[PDB]
Order: C-alpha cells, then sequence, then structure tokens
C-alpha cells in the first residue's frame, strides 16, 4: 500500500519557522506533483504548495509564497515545508497529497494530517474535575458521570473511562475556547444508577503537549 | 481563482433518500473537477474524479456530472455511513480550490433530550471558580434552546454550548451548556436551573440544584 505520512507539527510561536515533512511510501515521490493542503480548525480545505520532485518547480498558494518553501528529496523519498513568518492564521491540519497522474489529475493518496498551532501562548496541561451524580436527589434510573476537562493548551486532550473499557453511552465533546485562550471539554457517561457505589467511575484524561496524564475518579455525592 | 460555490451549506437526508449537492464553477473549467468525502477528525478521499469517474472502491451509489459549469454529486440511496462533509475541487487551474462544503446529517425520529444538570466540584470551587454543567443527553433534532436562570433570573453571556457530531449507533446529538462564574458570584444565589426546551419536549423540563457543600 500507498501510503504518505506526515510529521514535524507543534506549538510555535508568531513569527517562527517550521519544517514539516512528507514521506512517500509504495511510489517513487519522482513520478508525481506532490501537494501541501492545509485546514485551519472548523473551516474549509485550502491549498498551499505544489511540487514536482523532478524537475523540482514549484508553485505556492498567495498567502505562502515568499515564506514557505517546498523541498524533495528524492533519495530520501521524503518531501518537505518549510514556513517561516508564521502568523496565527497558519494554525491549520497540514496534508500533504498526490495528484494522481496516471489518469486521475486529482489528489487520491492523503496522509493523515499534523497540526500547526502558532501562539505566542504557553502549553498548560488540564485541571481535570468531577460532574458526580446526586446533585440535590439521589437515584434513579439511568444516571449521568463525568469529567470536567478544564483549562489547557494546545489541542488536543483524549479522555478515555476505567482504562479503555466503559466505551458505552461516553461523550466526549468538542473543545471551546474559552475567554482566557484556553479549552475545555467534558466527558459524560450515562450508567445505571444501581451501580452507583457497587462501582467505580475513573477518567483518564491524557494531555501528549504538557506531558500531563490525569486519572480522576468520579464517586457520587448528596447537595 | 476560479470560485467553486457549493449547494446546499448543509443537509438532512433520510436514509434510502436520492441525494443531490451542487457546485458550480466561477469560469469554464471544462472537466477538471474531483469530488471528496471527510468523515469527522479524517483526511480527506477521493469519490470522483474529473467530473464523473468513481474512484476505484468506492460504492456504486455515489455519481457525478458536468452541465455547462455545474457539478453535481448525487448519492442515489444514503447510507447511514455516509454522513460527512463533502467538497468539490477544480484542478483546472493553479490554485486548486474547494468549495466551501457540504454537511450531509441523517434525519431521523424527534427524541427529546434526558437533562442532567451537575452542580461543581469543591476542588473547582477552591480555585475560585464554580461551573455550573448542564447536559442535554440522546436527542434529535440537533436545535434545543438551554436557558439558565439563577434564582428565576435568566441568564446572559457566561453560558457556552457544545454538541457531540451525531452518534452513528442512533443518529442522536448531545449537549453540554457550561455557565462558569466567580465562586463569589455562585455562592450569592441559592438555586442554579437549566430550563431545556426540545421539539420532543412536551414542556419545557427543568432540571435544577440548590447551592452549596451541603
Amino acid at each position: 500500500e500507498v501510503q504518505l505520512v506526515e510529521s514535524g507539527g507543534g506549538l510555535v510561536q508568531p513569527g517562527g519557522s517550521l519544517r514539516l515533512s512528507c514521506a512517500a511510501s509504495g511510489f517513487n515521490i519522482k513520478d508525481t506533483y506532490i501537494h501541501w493542503v492545509r485546514q485551519a480548525p472548523g473551516k474549509g480545505l485550502e491549498w498551499v504548495a505544489r511540487i514536482y520532485p523532478t524537475n523540482g518547480y514549484t508553485r505556492y498558494a498567495d498567502s505562502v509564497k515568499g515564506r514557505f518553501t517546498i523541498s524533495a528529496d528524492t533519495s530520501k523519498n521524503t518531501l518537505y515545508l518549510q514556513m517561516n513568518s508564521l502568523r496565527a492564521e497558519d494554525t491549520a491540519v497540514y496534508y500533504c497529497s498526490r495528484w494522481g497522474g496516471d489518469g486521475f489529475y486529482a489528489m487520491d493518496v492523503w496522509g493523515q494530517g499534523t497540526l500547526v498551532t502558532v501562539s505566542s501562548a504557553s502549553t498548560k496541561g488540564p485541571s481535570v474535575f468531577p460532574l458526580a451524580p446526586s446533585s440535590k436527589s439521589t437515584s434513579g434510573g439511568t444516571a449521568a458521570l463525568g469529567c470536567l476537562v478544564k483549562d489547557y493548551f494546545p489541542e488536543p486532550v483524549t479522555v478515555s473511562w476505567n482504562s479503555g473499557a466503559l466505551t458505552s453511552g461516553v461523550h466526549t465533546f468538542p473543545a471551546v475556547l474559552q475567554s482566557s485562550g484556553l479549552y475545555s471539554l467534558s466527558s459524560v457517561v450515562t450508567v445505571p444508577s444501581s451501580s452507583l457505589g457497587t462501582q467505580t467511575y475513573i477518567c483518564n484524561v491524557n494531555h501528549k503537549p504538557s506531558n500531563t496524564k490525569v486519572d480522576k475518579k468520579v464517586e457520587p455525592k448528596s447537595c | 481563482d476560479i470560485q467553486m460555490t457549493q449547494s446546499p451549506s448543509s443537509l438532512s437526508a433520510s436514509v434510502g433518500d436520492r441525494v443531490t449537492i451542487t457546485c458550480r464553477a466561477s469560469q469554464d473549467v471544462n472537466t477538471a473537477v474531483a469530488w471528496y468525502q471527510q468523515k469527522p477528525g479524517k483526511a480527506p478521499k477521493l469519490l470522483i474524479y474529473s467530473a464523473s469517474f468513481l474512484e476505484s472502491g468506492v460504492p456504486s451509489r455515489f455519481s457525478g456530472s458536468r452541465s455547462g459549469t455545474d457539478f453535481t454529486l448525487t448519492i442515489s440511496s444514503l447510507q447511514p455511513e455516509d454522513f460527512a462533509t463533502y467538497y468539490c475541487q477544480q484542478h483546472y487551474t493553479t490554485p486548486p480550490t474547494f468549495g466551501q462544503g457540504t454537511k450531509v446529517e441523517i434525519k431521523r425520529t424527534v427524541a427529546a433530550p434526558s437533562v442532567f444538570i451537575f452542580p461543581p466540584s469543591d476542588e473547582q470551587l477552591k480555585s475560585g471558580t464554580a461551573s455550573v454543567v448542564c447536559l442535554l443527553n440522546n436527542f434529535y433534532p440537533r436545535e434545543a434552546k438551554v436557558q439558565w436562570k439563577v434564582d428565576n433570573a435568566l441568564q446572559s453571556g457566561n453560558s457556552q454550548e457544545s454538541v457531540t457530531e451525531q452518534d452513528s449507533k442512533d443518529s442522536t446529538y448531545s449537549l453540554s451548556s457550561t455557565l462558569t462564574l466567580s465562586k463569589a458570584d455562585y455562592e450569592k444565589h441559592k438555586v442554579y436551573a437549566c430550563e431545556v426546551t426540545h421539539q420532543g419536549l412536551s414542556s419545557p423540563v427543568t432540571k435544577s440544584f440548590n447551592r452549596g457543600e451541603c
């Protein structure tokens, strides 16, 4: 199988430089045109640059020429995007893709992407808080519980429940940027009220950016 | 550049329905249009290249077409796993440009939200903040109205909502409103209520509690 992998993204200060990389397997990059396409969070797909590795010709989008450079090393079968003068508008997920060539001049192989977030703000790991049941009145039918994963930078965080065993009616919401520039999310789960207290509920929050890995056991209260 | 304009911007369609998404190029782009599918937190994938040819391994139910400068993707029988954002693209000129996307969601029967309200945790409260949270679980349609009332006084802009993508098991959505205040304001009021109003909700449900580590 034909794949494409990119790497090198991360939190970068405005005005810095970054080199993202894209490695092709299963095909020689020589034969093709390789593209770098980004997608800002929530927005559309935007094209950034093309290179033809053989004669080495390149083409840039206007928002990016000058400051970015796409290059390729055909012996290392890898390709690179040197990004300079980075702006907060360069926060996006970057994918490289192959234009087909042989019958299909559309982009058939796409990488998984790598997130570049351009900010002055510091990595901060989450405060994990419980969202306990029994808020005033205890027990009934289905009861919900969860974890509020507060104030962290950048993204992502991952939330698992009982170290990947409770997967059922588990709702990990979207992160919201707070007024502060810090994210927050909640992971909630619905369980029997019979199980509340026969069973423990822990949520496993991991923030790979700040090397935080929290476990917080959610158990019931009364008011 | 060449502007690709796509309509609709989003659509609900039930399973079994014929769906039709259109992109209209800004100029004759001839037949240099490819259509992409993008499943949440996943890369694009080619469905159709040069207006109308299917990519190898894509189900017979997708098809594309050209009429002048209008290009159409049609899914004859929408399956529940075609939940996605479809994008068109012209590759006729540099730059390649993309339509702004069409989010296809699955229509299903109106379910009411179950409503859970959750007071703030004591550890949070030490840090001098109280985040009251209101959960509306497994409902449809997506629209719902969550109003916060603190001692009957209905709150403005201290609330932020977040919604799950559509579930794929049962096509429902979930939603959390988070009221965040200072523990100094949290502690001068008593009843914190979350009034929910939904379509499958006969009458506005109210989930509430009385303040404190009581």
